[PDB]
C-alpha cells in the first residue's frame, strides 16, 4: 500500500523559514524521482521542485531557485523541502510525488495527501486550455483541449504530454502519460490523441464520479508547466 | 639528468 | 675532437630513437590489447608514459652539445628541464612502486585481494605524479637562461647562498632518486623470493625448479640492471660536486657516456617488463 | 522371452516406419532448389555492444516489441536491456546464480529463469511497488533447468536435466501437465507459432513433437548422431533445424517426417549452441562453439556469411520478432546487435 | 536530443554501478567445489567447516570468505553442466579410505574405491579443470585402522604386495589416487588424511588455497 | 526387471500411433518452404538491407 504523508505545514509571518517533510512508505522510495508540486488556494497546479533517485540531479522553478531547498533521507524514507524567505505567493497546498523514469515508465503515478502553508499578509513552454469550464451529463461523451506553445514531439518518437484528473478535495491522480498511453487503474474509457502541438482528452460515457479538474502537462524539458485546467461540471 | 651544467 | 663530438652525439641519437620506438610499441600495445583490467597494466601504462616523455629530451641535450648553443628560449629552457626531472622521478618512482605491488601480491595474498584493484593502482600513480610535480615546479620556476662564456647557458640559478641550494637539491636528488628507490627495490623483491623459495607449487619438481629459477632470474635482471643503467652518472655528480676535476676530451667522453647510460635504464624498461612480461606473450 | 518379443517388435515397427519414410521420399529438398537464386553477400556489422555482465552469458530473450531483451548470466543477475539505447532497464538479483535459461514473457509482464536448482522462478516487472518481485517458484523438477518458455501469463513450459517436459499454471504453481519419453537430458524446446505443439531436444540424440494440450508425444525425429543443443522452430510452424555436437543442423519437416537437408562445412568441427531462423525462414544462424556464429542459406545449405565478434563461446542468439536484428550472447560476457 | 532520456541515462548508470561495487566483492570470493561418491564423507566436512540440486555452504577463516558448492544430487550428465563451474579456485575431493574393501552390489560392476578413482580420473582430467588444484581429503581414516585389522588391502588391490600397516596402506592409496593425475607438473593435489575429530583440515584447505591465490597473482603480475 | 517390462509397452504403444500418422510426400513438403521464403522475401531485413533512415539501431 503506497503511501505519502506531508507534514509541517501551517500559518508563517512572511520572511520566516519552514521546513516541509514528506513520508513515503510502502514503495522503493529511494529508486524514485520525487517532485514537489504545489497549488495555489483558487488556482491551478505549478511545479516547485525535483530531486533525482540517488539526488544527482536538482531543478527547481524560476520563481523559487535560491529560496527553497529540497532533500532526502533515503534510510529515513523522507522527502524534505526547505523554505526560506516565504512570500505571500507561496501560500498554497504542496504535494509530494514520486517519478520513476525507464523505458515504458508511468511517472507522476502517485501523489501525496498535500499539507497546508500559509503565509501571512519566457523560454518555459506555456500550456493553454482555453476552455475554462464544460457543462456535462452523465452518460454523454466529452472532448477535453490542450495547447502547447512548442511541439511536445521528440526525435524519439515520444510526445511528452500527461492527463491529471483532480475530483473535489482529493490529490490528482494520473489519467494518460506521453499523450495516449493509458495510466494503470483508470477506466478503458479515457483515451488521449494529438499531434505535436494539439492535444484532446476523450471520455466514453461518463459517469458520476468522473467530475473534476483536468490538467495537462509537459515533461518535454525542465520546468514543467501545467495547463490552467479545465472543470467538468454537472450540467 | 647532469646534462645542463 | 670531432670524432669524439660525433660518437657522443651518435650514442644519443641511438638512445633516443630506441627508447621512443620500444616506448611507443609498448604505449600501443598496452592500449589495445590489454585493456586497463590489470593493476599491473596500470603500472606498465604510466612507466612506458614516463619513459617516453623522459626520452623526448634527448635530442635537445644532443643538439646543445653539438652547436654549444641554445637557440629555443627561456621558456623552453623552463620546458625541457622540469619535464627532464619530472620523467626521471616518475619512471624511477614507478618501478619501485611496481616492484611494491609484487610483494604484496606474493607476500600477503589475502591483503592483496583487496588492496590490488585497478582503482587503488590508479590512486597510487595519480600521488605519484603529484609527488614528482612537488619537486618538478621549484626546478621549474628555478630554471633560467644566463649567458655563458661563449654563447649561452641554459642552467638552474639558486638564490645565495647559491652553493649550500645547489648542493641540497643534488643530495636530495641522489637520496630521494638513487639511494632508498635500490634498496626499496631490493628489499622487496628479495622478501619475495624468499617466499617463493617456500611454496608448495615450485618445491619438488625439476619444472617447479627451473621456474623458479626463471622468476628469480628475471628478478635480479631487473635490479642489476636499474643499478647498473643509474649508478654511474650519480657516482659521477658526486665526484665533480666534491672535486674540482680538470676538464679534459675525456671528461666529456665520460660524462656523455654516463648520461646515456642515465637514460639506457628508460631504453631498456619495456623490455625489462612488457617484453618480458609472460601475459604479454599471448 | 516377453522383453524378447517386445524388443523385437520394435525392431520390425522401425522397419516399417523407416521404409514408410522412404517410401515418401520422392525427392530431396536439394534438388528442388537448385534453380533459385543464392542470397548472396551476407554483410552483417554489429551495430551495438551491451556491457555490464561480469560472468559469462548462457541465455537471452528478445522481448515482442523487439526492443527490450533480457540476459542471463552466471554473476546472479539478471539485466533487461534497452537495445535501442543500450540502458539498463532492470537488473534483477537472482538467488541462485547458477542459471542456464532465461524467457520473457510476450506480455512483457514477466521473465523467468533456473538453472541447477531444478527451480523455475517468475518474476513481475510491473509491481506497484517499483521493483522487480519473484512472484513463483516452480518447483518438482529433479534435475536442472535447461529451457523455458511462456505460454503466457499463466502457463509456461520448461524442459529439465530430469529427462521430462513440464506444462505449469504459474497461479497455483503445480505442474498440470508432464511430457515423459526421452531418455536423455533435454536440452532446449521451441513453442510453434500458435503454440500448440512444442519440440523439444533431448542427449538422446533425438527431437520429439508434443502436443500441447494433449499431453503426449506425436512424432519423433532421430537422424543426428550426438547431443542437440539447439532446436528453432520454422517461422511458419511447418518445420523446424535441430542444433547438435555433431557440428550439423538438419531441418526436419513435421508433415513428411524427416530430414531434407544438412548443414554442414569440412572445416567446421565444433558443438553448435544456439540456432534460429530469420524472418523470413531465408537465413539459418546458428552459434559454434568456435566463437563465430555462422549464417546459412537456409534453402541451398551454403554458407552466406559470418559474424566473428566474440572472443569466447558464443552461448545464446535471437532474432527479433520483426526481423531487424539478431542478439549474439557469449561467455566473454557481453552481446552484440548486429543487423 | 535525451529529453526524458537524461533520467532513464541517470539510471542506467546508477545500477551499472551497483553491478561493478558487486562484482568487486565477487571477485574476493574463494570458490570452491566439492565432490566425492555417496558416503565419502562429503556432508561431514561440511559440518566440520561449519559452527535441490546445488546445496551451498559459506564460511570465515583467517579473514577470507569460502563459498563451497556441494553438487549433492543431480542426476544427469555431468559434461552438460560441469562448464558451468570452470575457474572455481579449488576441488575438494572427498574419498572414503574405508570402503576399499565393500562387497560388490548385486550388479555392480567395480568396488566403491574403484568406482571412487574412476569419478577422480574423470574430473582431474576434465579440459575445464586443467588449471584448477585439486585437494583431497582421505577420509573415514579411523574406520580404516579397524578394517585393516582384519580385512587386507589385496581385497581392494590384488597387486598389493605391502603389509597390512596403517602406514603402508595409506600411502599406497594416496600414490594411486595421484598417480591418475597425468598433468601433475600443472596441476597440483594437496592430500590430506582426515578423520572425523580431525580439526585442522580447515587449515589444510586454508593453506592450500593460499598457494592458489598466489599463482594466480604471479599469473597476473606477468611473473608467470 | 519389472521396470523393464514397464517401459516396453510403452515403446509399442507409442511406436504403434506414430507409425499410423498421415505422410505427405517431401515434393510437396520442399515446394511450401521455398513458397514461403519467396512470398515473405520482401519483409526480411536480414535478405534485404534497409536503408539508414528505417534501421532504428542507426537513427
Ligand atoms: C621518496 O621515496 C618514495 C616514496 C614513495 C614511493 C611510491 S610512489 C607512491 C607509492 N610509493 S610506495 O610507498 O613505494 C607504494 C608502492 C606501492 C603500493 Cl601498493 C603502496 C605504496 C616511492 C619512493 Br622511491
Amino acid at each position: 500500500d503506497v503511501q505519502l504523508v506531508e507534514s509541517g505545514g501551517g500559518l508563517v509571518q512572511p520572511g520566516g523559514s519552514r521546513k516541509l517533510s514528506c513520508s513515503a512508505s510502502g514503495f522503493a522510495f529511494s529508486s524514485f524521482g520525487m517532485h514537489w508540486v504545489r497549488q495555489a488556494p483558487e488556482k491551478g497546479l505549478e511545479w516547485v521542485a525535483y530531486i533525482s533517485s540517488g539526488s544527482g540531479t536538482i531543478y527547481y522553478a524560476d520563481t523559487v531557485k535560491g529560496r527553497f531547498t529540497i532533500s532526502r533521507d533515503d534510510p529515513k524514507n523522507t522527502l524534505f523541502l526547505q523554505m526560506t524567505s516565504l512570500r505571500s505567493e507561496d501560500t498554497a497546498m504542496y504535494y509530494c510525488v514520486r517519478s520513476i523514469y525507464y523505458y515504458g515508465s508511468s511517472p507522476f503515478d502517485f501523489w501525496g495527501q498535500g499539507t497546508t502553508l500559509t503565509v501571512s499578509s519566457g523560454s518555459d513552454i506555456v500550456m493553454t486550455q482555453a476552455t475554462s469550464s464544460v457543462p456535462v451529463t452523465p452518460g454523454e461523451s466529452v472532448s477535453i483541449s490542450c495547447r502547447s506553445s512548442k511541439s511536445l514531439l521528440h526525435s524519439n518518437g515520444n510526445t511528452y504530454l500527461y492527463w491529471f484528473l483532480q475530483r473535489p478535495g482529493q490529490s490528482p491522480q494520473l489519467l494518460i502519460y506521453r499523450m495516449s498511453n493509458l495510466a494503470s487503474g483508470v477506466p478503458d474509457r479515457f483515451s488521449g490523441s494529438g499531434s505535436g502541438t494539439a492535444f484532446t482528452l476523450t471520455i466514453s460515457r461518463l459517469e458520476a464520479e468522473d467530475v473534476g479538474v483536468y490538467y495537462c502537462m509537459q515533461h518535454l524539458e525542465y520546468p514543467l508547466t501545467f495547463g490552467a485546467g479545465t472543470k467538468l461540471e454537472l450540467k | 639528468y647532469x646534462g645542463f651544467x | 675532437s670531432m670524432i669524439t663530438a660525433i660518437t657522443i652525439m651518435a650514442l644519443y641519437s641511438i638512445v633516443c630513437v630506441v627508447g621512443l620506438f620500444g616506448n611507443f610499441l609498448v604505449m600501443y600495445v598496452i592500449v589495445r590489447y590489454t585493456k586497463m583490467k590489470t593493476a599491473t597494466n596500470i603500472y606498465i601504462f604510466n612507466l612506458a608514459l614516463a619513459d617516453a616523455l623522459a626520452t623526448s629530451t634527448l635530442p635537445f641535450q644532443s643538439v646543445n652539445y653539438l652547436m654549444g648553443t641554445w637557440p629555443f628560449g627561456t621558456i623552453l629552457c623552463k620546458i625541457v628541464i622540469s619535464i627532464d626531472y619530472y620523467n626521471m622521478f616518475t619512471s624511477i618512482w614507478t618501478l619501485c612502486t611496481m616492484s611494491v605491488d609484487r610483494y604484496i601480491a606474493v607476500c600477503h595474498p589475502v591483503k592483496a585481494l583487496d588492496f590490488r584493484t585497478p582503482r587503488n593502482a590508479k590512486i597510487i600513480n595519480v600521488c605519484n605524479w603529484i609527488l614528482s610535480s612537488a619537486i618538478g615546479l621549484p626546478v621549474m620556476f628555478m630554471a633560467t637562461t644566463k649567458y655563458r662564456q661563449g654563447s649561452i647557458d641554459c642552467t638552474l640559478t639558486f638564490s645565495h647562498p647559491t652553493w649550500y641550494w645547489e648542493n641540497l637539491l643534488k643530495i636530495c636528488v641522489f637520496i630521494f632518486a638513487f639511494i632508498m628507490p635500490v634498496l626499496i627495490i631490493t628489499v622487496c623483491y628479495g622478501l619475495m623470493i624468499l617466499r617463493l623459495k617456500s611454496v608448495r607449487m615450485l618445491s619438488g619438481s625439476k619444472e617447479k625448479d627451473r621456474n623458479l629459477r626463471r622468476i628469480t632470474r628475471m628478478v635480479l635482471v631487473v635490479v642489476a640492471v636499474f643499478i647498473v643503467c643509474w649508478t654511474p652518472i650519480h657516482i659521477y655528480v658526486i665526484i665533480k660536486a666534491l672535486v674540482t676535476i680538470p676538464e679534459t676530451t675525456f671528461q666529456t667522453v665520460s660524462w656523455h657516456f654516463c648520461i646515456a647510460l642515465g637514460y639506457t635504464n628508460s631504453c631498456l624498461n619495456p623490455v625489462l617488463y612488457a617484453f618480458l612480461d609472460e601475459n604479454f606473450k599471448r | 522371452s516377453e522383453l524378447d518379443q517386445l524388443r523385437q517388435e520394435a525392431e520390425q515397427l522401425k522397419n516399417q516406419i523407416r521404409d514408410a519414410r522412404k517410401a515418401c521420399a520422392d525427392a530431396t529438398l536439394s534438388q528442388i532448389t537448385n534453380n533459385i537464386d543464392p542470397v548472396g553477400r551476407i554483410q552483417m556489422r554489429t551495430r551495438r555492444t551491451l556491457r555490464g555482465h561480469l560472468a559469462k552469458i548462457y541465455a537471452m530473450h528478445w522481448g515482442t516489441d523487439s526492443r527490450l531483451l533480457v540476459s542471463a548470466s552466471q554473476d546472479g543477475k539478471l539485466i533487461i536491456w534497452d537495445s535501442y539505447t543500450t540502458n539498463k532497464v532492470h537488473a534483477i538479483p537472482l538467488r541462485s546464480s547458477w542459471v542456464m535459461t532465461c524467457a520473457y514473457a510476450p506480455s512483457g509482464n514477466y521473465v523467468a529463469c533456473g538453472g541447477l536448482d531444478n527451480i523455475c522462478s517468475i518474476y513481475n516487472l510491473k509491481t506497484r511497488e517499483g521493483n522487480v518481485r519473484v512472484s513463483r517458484e516452480l518447483a518438482g523438477h529433479t534435475g536442472y533447468l535447461s529451457c523455458c518458455r511462456f505460454l503466457d501469463d499463466n502457463q509456461i513450459v520448461t524442459s529439465s536435466g530430469d529427462t521430462t517436459c513440464a506444462l505449469w499454471d504459474i497461479e497455483t504453481g503445480q505442474q498440470t501437465t508432464t511430457f515423459t519419453g526421452h531418455t536423455g537430458d533435454v536440452m532446449s524446446l521451441s513453442l510453434a507459432p500458435d503454440t500448440r505443439l512444442f519440440v523439444s531436444g533431448a542427449c538422446d540424440a533425438s527431437a520429439k513433437l508434443w502436443d500441447v494440450r494433449e499431453g503426449m508425444c506425436r512424432q519423433t525425429f532421430t537422424g543426428h548422431e550426438s547431443d542437440i543443443n539447439a532446436i528453432c522452430f520454422f517461422p511458419n510452424g511447418n518445420a523446424f533445424a535441430t542444433g547438435s555436437d555433431d557440428a550439423t543442423c538438419r531441418l526436419f519437416d513435421l508433415r513428411a517426417d524427416q530430414e531434407l537437408m544438412t548443414y554442414s562445412h569440412d572445416n567446421i568441427i565444433c558443438g553448435i549452441t544456439s540456432v534460429s531462423f530469420s524472418k523470413s525462414g531465408r537465413l539459418l544462424l546458428a552459434g559454434y562453439d568456435d566463437f563465430n556464429c555462422n549464417v546459412w542459406d537456409a534453402l541451398k545449405a551454403d554458407r552466406a556469411g559470418v559474424l566473428a565478434g566474440h572472443d569466447n563461446r558464443v552461448s545464446c542468439l535471437g532474432v527479433t520478432d520483426d526481423g531487424m536484428a539478431v542478439a549474439t550472447g557469449s561467455w566473454d560476457s557481453f552481446l552484440k546487435i548486429w543487423n | 536530443l535525451s529529453a526524458e532520456d537524461k533520467a532513464a541515462v541517470e539510471r542506467s548508470k546508477m545500477i551499472d554501478r551497483n553491478l561493478r561495487e558487486d562484482g568487486e566483492k565477487a571477485a574476493k570470493e574463494v570458490k570452491l567445489l566439492l565432490l566425492g561418491a555417496g558416503e565419502s564423507g562429503k556432508s561431514t566436512i561440511v559440518k566440520q567447516m561449519k559452527i535441490t540440486g546445488i546445496v551451498e555452504t559459506h564460511f570465515t577463516f583467517k579473514d577470507l570468505y569460502f563459498k563451497m558448492f556441494d553438487v549433492g544430487g543431480q542426476r544427469s550428465e555431468r559434461k552438460k553442466w560441469i562448464h558451468c563451474f570452470e575457474g572455481v579456485t579449488a576441488i575438494i575431493f572427498c574419498v572414503a579410505l574405508s570402503d576399499y574393501d565393500l562387497v560388490l552390489a548385486e550388479d555392480e560392476e567395480m568396488n566403491r574405491m574403484h568406482e571412487s578413482m574412476k569419478l577422480f580420473d574423470s574430473i582431474c582430467n576434465n579440459k575445464w579443470f586443467t588449471e584448477t588444484s585439486i585437494i583431497l581429503f582421505l577420509n573415514k581414516k579411523d574406520l580404516f585402522e579397524e578394517k585393516i585389522k582384519r580385512s587386507p588391502l589385496t581385497i581392494c588391490y590384488p597387486e598389493y604386495t605391502g603389509s597390512n600397516t596403517y602406514e603402508e596402506a595409506a600411502a599406497y592409496i594416496q600414490c594411486q589416487f595421484e598417480d591418475l593425475n597425468r598433468r601433475k607438473d600443472t596441476k597440483e593435489i594437496y592430500t590430506h588424511f582426515t578423520c572425523a575429530t580431525d580439526t585442522k583440515n580447515v587449515q589444510f584447505v586454508f593453506d592450500a588455497v593460499t598457494d592458489v591465490i598466489i599463482k594466480n597473482n604471479l599469473k597476473e603480475c606477468g611473473l608467470y | 526387471n519389472t521396470a523393464s517390462i514397464a517401459q516396453a509397452r510403452k515403446l509399442v504403444e507409442q511406436l504403434k500411433m506414430e507409425a499410423n500418422i498421415d505422410r505427405i510426400k517431401v515434393s510437396k513438403a520442399a515446394a511450401d518452404l521455398m513458397a514461403y521464403c519467396e512470398a515473405h522475401a520482401k519483409e526480411d531485413p536480414l535478405l534485404t538491407p534497409v536503408p539508414a533512415s528505417e534501421n532504428p539501431f542507426r537513427e
